[PDB]
DNA sequence: AGGTAGTCACAGCTGATTGCGCT
DNA sequence: GCGCAATCAGCTGTGACTACCT
């Protein structure tokens, strides 16, 4: 309806609104108002979508000069996709409600393999292929030579849209990424040129983090779109570490075996300008001395360019030409295809890098690798270390840059991980007509002795066989699916493997079916397609997985899928490979983060973020359990969201397995009940 | 603003004085108010019903031996349904009850599909020291209901009582298509739980018409037997419904008449028991047959043998008394003594039927319609 | 010739100290 | 070495028992 906030009027297509929705919108008005960043976090995944489109159009409705572009970046194309339903619905209830369009246009935008239309490009599976294919096809010196009408395979959209889709323009009408394909099909253009022509008149427009975070492309989709701009950032809770694989590059044999492949052919195609022919062949000799150098690790981001320019005396300048090089060499070589070329991109780019980012990185070399440790395996990794360098193009460019998640608890940390100046630190706990989750730690089993998973007692008979009981006697209580996550896959087969060896896995398998989630994908797959169809029926399932895989985002638990959602020890990342204690010493000594604040931190953050996924929806409920007692502890406890700890009771914070068990019965029981609207 | 908020209320400010001493008349109309607080109407829900195939599955798993309901769940939910079939043949006089009980992956027919109510109990009593092994197969159970229901007549309502204590089943092949199969035979399935919701069961229930519920205590699980012993509503007119029952009568023996010939009955010759050799009992109109207990079906020619009188007690709700005509006393000219109870009359309103124009007091009305149903005028 | 501030028991609260835990 | 939780000191409420002046 017509929510009245103290100067404006907004339409919203639900009748009712929860107050957490309307406390939301009056804070985002208040950040908008202030004309300044912010970070907000919101317990629901479904409902924000919305509520945030609505006060958008609201904005620009009443302030069309001081709001002109708006950005709804998200981490998928699920997101992508669901983000343009919702915003189809919304602008279709305004139609019904005010019956008059607007000149309001919205596009989604993803890769070149997402929307194309051509079937010689669409079957194949090679995402570093398709760029250079398009590219191929259509490019200047294709547009050049179509005026004399070659008879040569190559793309004719844009030949198409050059002339006819340039003019027209379309000022009303949201298209999708499908709606957008087919206006190009039947229109005879390309999908993306269109998008491209179509950003600067328009109203809304969605894309991944990579269009943003990545600066090699966010330069070219966005320089001069809209000085006072709008941008958010949904379901980011791990954004900085995102930020990191921005600037993290490695390199392996693999990839100067292509590059030496390669650049025979390109020479032999030169000699069919010489600043950089000459200069390109001499660069992998000095990355390829490493390789033969059986040294632990090497650490010298500025002294990196010093042993470069003593090795083979070449100056720092011209480094800073290699991209300028890359969009004016190579569209008079006449590439055919970017295949067998994307290495020498990666090597030119990570060579600019380190010529010019170089103040808050490190240079890692590493001869390990899993369960080949030392044969053959130097890599090199050009290891970010702060997330301030691919955010800050971001909140230069851009007035109320907004982080919004699931999981931000800590307010006070993303601000200093990070260059921000927060104005808002505001917290949502979603309410209903009753309490749709039941949080509790369980310390200490039947035996009296805690079950941390301490690395010390990991391998300790007692603890493994008090998470045998808890996960036996838990399956007899809650239905339908148990989705329990380990700290590491290491830890996780070892403690299947004890049960097996023990009488104890037996009785959970007549209970529930038991699923491993591997790191083959089409094994995860079909492992989550056979427990979802376990869960269907009363055979009931458990899923069991780590809290650091792709399992952990890629899916939600919605309700009746995975009721019980179980923690065995804090989910602590593995201390090794010298990729994590950079980044802790560079926290310690640039933005004085306590080491162990952090550790926690990121692992509070991960085991919230995969716990979580089991509440979506007002009428979906759910069951969290903790199987650690470390999680007692208040300063963990603290880093839970706003929206679990109130609904953690501090009766059960270190109760037993039977009592846990009892708390499970006695909530699921009052939870079976009907409800009311 | 809010209700209570505004001004206080003077609940005194009803009663009134005129001429010093009138407050005991209207004292007096508090008491014509204090009665006729009923609705005249015993149940007044539902005025018809419509024959019940009624089939309870009992889960025999180990998770009966669960203590929630004291001693354990398999005692209080015998209990109850001992209970349950008593008021379900009290509340239905041609209805069946089967029970099936779901152990080890199997289902075993405890009882067959009949309408005896002694039976019932004594094999739910015979099964209280049962032994729970395995676990439920709710597929087993629901083919073994479906496969006896199926040749039952269509103006019968197929109806399906699940007892869920167990969180998970075992199914040899795939339930949903059991499920689309059950909703095209038309066949109502209802769930009780008594762990927590069970996403099949509210499958089951929600695709086949039924109602799924879950127990919160014993109180809960009495109220939802209840609410479950009601007979469903059924339309006015369906179809050709009929069913050949004879009505034998309870003809006892005597050694002063010389036509005194001892029988065993026929359904206590079943029983491992001696068969109780009585004087006499009833006798089918077909075949002579003799039995012991009402309503039973004749084992020998498959007639049903019904007691008249349990038919005939629900026939009232069939040909509603309808409400008299509230007159006061001044404005009627007659007779000042009731009709019923030859009481004078001194209420300050008398009943007057449209029928036979006779009139009755209150304590008369009441008493025609709650419990004689019938106007004792209109009789005459 | 007849009645209330100390005193005792058993609980509560908040204001510090004060030994215990460490991927 | 730091940080969280266990512990005690001091004050107070509640109810009842007890030793010197109108
Ligand atoms: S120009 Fe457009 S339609 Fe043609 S190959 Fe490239 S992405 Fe596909
Ligand atoms: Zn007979
Ligand atoms: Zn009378
Ligand atoms: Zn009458």
């Amino acid at each position: 309806m017509k929510l009245n906030v103290d100067g404006l009027l907004v339409y919203f297509p639900y009748d009712y609104i929860y107050p957490e929705q309307f406390s939301y919108m009056r804070e985002l008005k208040r950040t908008l108002d202030a004309k300044g960043h912010g970070v907000l976090e919101m317990p629901s995944g479904t409902g924000k979508t919305v509520s945030l489109l609505a006060l958008i159009m609201a904005y620009q409705r009443a302030y069309p000069l001081e709001v002109t572009k708006l950005i709804y970046c998200s981490r998928t194309v699920p997101e992508i996709e669901k983000v343009i339903e919702e915003l189809r619905k919304l602008l279709n209830f305004y139609e019904k409600q005010e019956g008059e369009k607007l000149p309001f246009l919205g596009l989604a935008l993803s890769s070149r393999k997402n929307l194309c239309i051509h079937p010689e490009v669409t079957p194949l599976r090679f995402g570093k292929d398709v760029d250079g294919k398009c590219h191929s096809l259509t490019a200047s010196y294709v547009r050049a030579q179509y005026q004399h009408d070659t008879s040569l395979p190559h793309c004719r959209f844009y030949e198409e849209f050059d002339a006819h889709g340039r003019e027209v323009p379309l000022p009303a009408g949201i298209y999708n990424l499908d709606d957008l394909k087919a206006l190009g099909r039947r229109q005879g253009w390309c999908p993306y040129f269109l998008a491209r022509y179509s950003i600067l008149h328009a109203n809304v427009v969605v894309y991944s983090y990579h269009y943003l975070l990545d600066p090699k492309i966010a330069d070219l989709v966005s320089k001069e779109l809209a000085r006072k701009a709008v941008v958010v950032f949904d379901e980011a809770h791990n954004i900085d570490n995102v930020c990191i694989d921005s600037m993290s590059v490695n390199l392996t044999r693999r990839t100067l075996d292509r590059c030496q492949g390669n650049l025979e052919t390109l020479q032999k195609t030169v000699l069919r300008a010489e600043h950089f022919l000459g200069f390109l062949r001499r660069l992998l000799e000095y990355v390829k001395w490493r390789l033969r150098v059986q040294h632990v690790v090497q650490e010298s981001p500025p002294a990196f360019l010093s042993g470069l320019a003593q090795r083979v005396c070449i100056q720092r300048k011209p480094l800073r030409f290699c991209a300028e090089r890359l969009r004016s060499l190579l569209h008079t070589l006449e590439i055919t295809d970017l295949a067998d070329f994307s290495p020498l991109t990666l090597l030119a780019n990570f060579a600019t890098l380190v010529s010019t980012y170089a103040k808050g990185f490190t240079i890692i070399i590493e001869p390990f690798d899993d369960r080949t440790p030392t044969i053959a395996n130097p890599i090199l990794h050009f290891s970010c270390m702060d997330a301030s360098l691919a955010i800050k193009p971001v909140f230069e460019r851009f007035q109320s840059v907004i982080i919004t998640s699931g999981t931000l608890s800590p307010l006070d940390i993303y601000p200093k991980i990070l260059d921000f100046h927060p104005v808002t630190m505001a917290t949502f706990t979603m309410t209903l007509a009753r309490v749709c989750l039941c949080p509790m730690i369980i310390g200490r089993g039947n035996d009296q002795v805690a079950i941390s998973s301490k690395f010390e007692t990991r391998e300790d008979i007692a603890v493994i066989r008090n998470y045998g009981n808890l996960l036996l006697e838990m399956s007899a209580v809650v239905p339908d699916g148990i989705v329990a996550f380990f700290t590491s896959y290491q830890y996780m087969e070892s403690t299947v493997a004890s049960w097996y060896e023990q009488g104890i896995l037996e009785n959970i398998q007549r209970n529930k079916l038991l699923f491993i989630e591997t790191q083959d994908g089409a094994e995860t797959s079909v492992a989550l397609e056979k427990y979802q169809e376990a869960c269907e029926n009363g055979r009931g399932a458990i899923l069991l997985s780590v809290a650091r895989g792709k399992v952990s985002e890629g899916i939600d638990f919605v309700h009746h899928y995975g009721r019980a959602v179980i923690m065995f020890g804090v989910p602590y990342v593995y201390t090794q490979s010298r990729i994590l204690k950079a980044r802790l010493e560079y926290l310690r000594d640039q933005f004085q983060i306590r080491e162990n604040d952090f550790l926690t931190f990121d692992a509070m953050r991960h085991a919230a973020q995969c716990v979580g996924r089991a509440i979506r929806g007002k009428t979906d409920y759910g069951l969290m359990v903790f199987a650690d007692k470390r999680f007692a502890r208040g300063d963990k406890r603290g880093k839970l969201p706003r929206w679990i700890q109130e609904h953690l009771t501090d009766a059960n914070l270190n109760l037993t397995v039977d009592e846990g068990v009892q708390v499970a019965k006695y909530f699921l029981r009052q939870m079976a009940q009907p409800f009311h609207r | 603003t809010k209700r209570w908020e505004g001004g206080y209320e003077r609940t005194w400010e009803i009663l009134k004085e005129d001429e010093s001493g009138s407050l005991k008349a209207t004292i007096e109309d508090i008491l014509f108010k204090a009665k006729r607080k009923r609705v005249f109407e015993h149940h007044g829900q539902v005025r018809l019903g419509m024959m019940r195939h009624l089939y309870v599955v009992v889960d025999g798993s180990r998770t009966m031996e669960d203590q929630d309901l004291k001693p354990n769940r398999l005692t209080c939910t015998l209990k109850l349904l001992e209970y349950f079939v008593e008021e379900y043949f009290d509340q239905n006089p041609i209805s069946q009850i089967g029970i099936i009980v779901t152990k080890s992956k199997r289902a075993e027919k405890l009882t067959e599909l009949s309408g005896n109510p002694r039976k019932h109990i004594t094999s739910l009593k015979k099964a209280v020291d049962m032994t729970c092994h395995g676990e439920p197969s709710l597929y087993n159970s629901l083919s073994i209901a479906m496969q006896t229901l199926k040749h039952m007549p269509g103006h019968t309502s197929r109806e399906v009582l699940i007892i869920f204590s167990s969180l998970t089943t075992c199914d040899p092949s795939n339930i949903y298509d059991l499920i689309k199969t059950l909703k095209a035979a038309k066949i109502r399935v209802s769930v009780i739980g008594l762990s927590a919701e069970v996403r099949v069961c509210t499958v089951l229930a929600r695709e086949t018409g039924g109602t799924y519920h879950v127990i919160l205590d014993e109180s809960h699980y009495k109220e939802l037997l209840t609410h479950h012993v009601s007979p469903p509503p059924a339309s006015s007119s369906s179809e050709c419904s009929l069913i050949r029952m004879g009505f034998p009568q309870h003809t006892i023996a005597s050694l002063s008449d010389q036509d005194a010939k001892p029988s065993f009955s026929m359904a206590h010759l079943d029983g491992n028991t001696e068969p109780g050799l009585t004087l006499g009992g009833y006798f089918c109109p077909q075949c002579r047959a003799k039995y012991c207990e009402l309503p039973v079906e004749c084992k020998i020619c498959g007639l049903t043998l019904v007691s008249a009188p349990h038919l005939a007690r629900s026939y009232h709700h069939l040909f509603p008394l309808d409400a008299f005509q509230e007159i006061p006393l001044e404005e009627y000219n007659g007779e000042r003594f009731c009709y019923g109870c030859q009481g004078e009359l001194k209420d300050q309103h008398v009943y007057v039927c449209a029928v036979c124009q006779n009139v009755f007091c209150v304590d008369c009305d009441v008493f025609v319609h709650d419990s004689l149903h019938c106007c004792p005028g209109c009789i005459h």
